[PDB]
DNA sequence: GGTTGGTGTGGTTGG
């Protein structure tokens, strides 16, 4: 996250980390919609263009973390896969769209002060809130900068950071880029005129961008971190995939066994 | 099966639960006015 | 020492 703040304790339990067994490697966020399903970005899993493709036995979930490094004993949970299930139409050659995948775990994980799940929208909470100017909130433990080429700070935090975004209309979002946008996308962050910055980075994929109702006070998750030309650029927008789009196929996996 | 927690989503323990807004929350609700 | 750092021996938490 570019710009953002350490977040507090308990502000985001249902942040998950999306763990390599071996060798040991942060590799994307992800999150907490029960006691045992967690929702990602599919290129977080599946990625052929950089010889990407991992299966359930080479990864772990943390659920409960703040520090990106340090073990939070007896805080965190740490989570084998029973099963990942990548989108069957995650368009992976062309533009990411439906970069989404659910993990269901191996054994349930019990719920606490630091590990709580985020809603999926409904219709009204989509209809009434993904809208231009409407500002949502991204957490995560990616990079801090552009880490690819030199610049100051540090790449990385040692703690889960947030910020919040705008969400943009979907012809700025059109025209900021020359990869093919969807309607399972949608992009948010400043405009250059608007003198406030922040972004989402490498490393941020599969986190949630998440808005909270005024008609309930419920934290709703209504993107995944999925895409980005650089992190924080101006004229550049963070793009998102578009959890309520994508809702029929998510009910339809979770839904379908009684186990 | 989707598994225990759908009724009580969203609701943070530290925060909700405790009738506690968190430091910027504030700034969400404020742009979705008009 | 510990499916991990240090103002430690609690803490966002045991031993
Ligand atoms: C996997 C993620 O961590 C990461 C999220 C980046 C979000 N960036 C910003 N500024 N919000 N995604 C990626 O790195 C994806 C995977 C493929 C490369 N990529 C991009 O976002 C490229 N930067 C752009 C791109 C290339 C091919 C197809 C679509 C997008
Ligand atoms: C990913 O790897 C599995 C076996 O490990 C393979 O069956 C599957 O087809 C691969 N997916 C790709 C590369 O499309
Ligand atoms: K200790
Ligand atoms: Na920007």
């Amino acid at each position: 996250i570019v710009e953002g703040s350490d977040a507090e304790i308990g502000m985001s339990p249902w942040q998950v980390m999306l763990f390599r067994k071996s060798p040991q490697e942060l590799l994307c966020g992800a999150s907490l919609i029960s006691d045992r399903w967690v929702l990602t970005a599919a290129h977080c899993l599946l990625y052929p263009p950089w010889d990407k493709n991992f299966t359930e036995n080479d990864l772990l979930v943390r659920i409960g973390k703040h520090s990106r490094t340090r073990y939070e004993r007896n805080i965190e949970k740490i989570s084998m896969l029973e099963k990942i299930y990548i989108h069957p139409r995650y368009n992976w050659r062309e533009n990411l769209d439906r970069d989404i995948a659910l993990m269901k775990l191996k054994k349930p994980v019990a719920f606490s002060d630091y590990i709580h799940p985020v809603c999926l929208p409904d219709r009204e909470t989509a209809a009434s809130l993904l809208q231009a100017g409407y500002k949502g909130r991204v957490t995560g433990w990616g990079n801090l900068k552009e880490t690819w080429t030199a610049n100051v700070g540090k790449g990385q935090p040692s703690v889960l950071q947030v910020v919040n975004l705008p969400i943009v209309e979907r012809p700025v979002c059109k025209d900021s880029t020359r990869i093919r946008i969807t309607d399972n996308m949608f992009c948010a962050g400043y405009k250059p005129d608007e003198g406030k910055r922040g972004d989402a980075c490498e490393g941020d994929s599969g986190g949630p961008f998440v808005m909270k109702s005024p008609f309930n006070n419920r934290w709703y998750q209504m993107g995944i971190v999925s895409w980005g030309e650089g992190c924080d650029r101006d004229g550049k927008y963070g793009f998102y995939t578009h959890v309520f789009r994508l809702k029929k196929w998510i009910q339809k996996v979770i839904d379908q066994f009684g186990e | 099966t989707f598994g225990s927690g759908e009724a009580d989503c969203g609701l943070r323990p530290l925060f909700e639960k405790k009738s506690l807004e968190d430091k910027t929350e504030r700034e969400l609700l404020e742009s979705y006015i008009d």
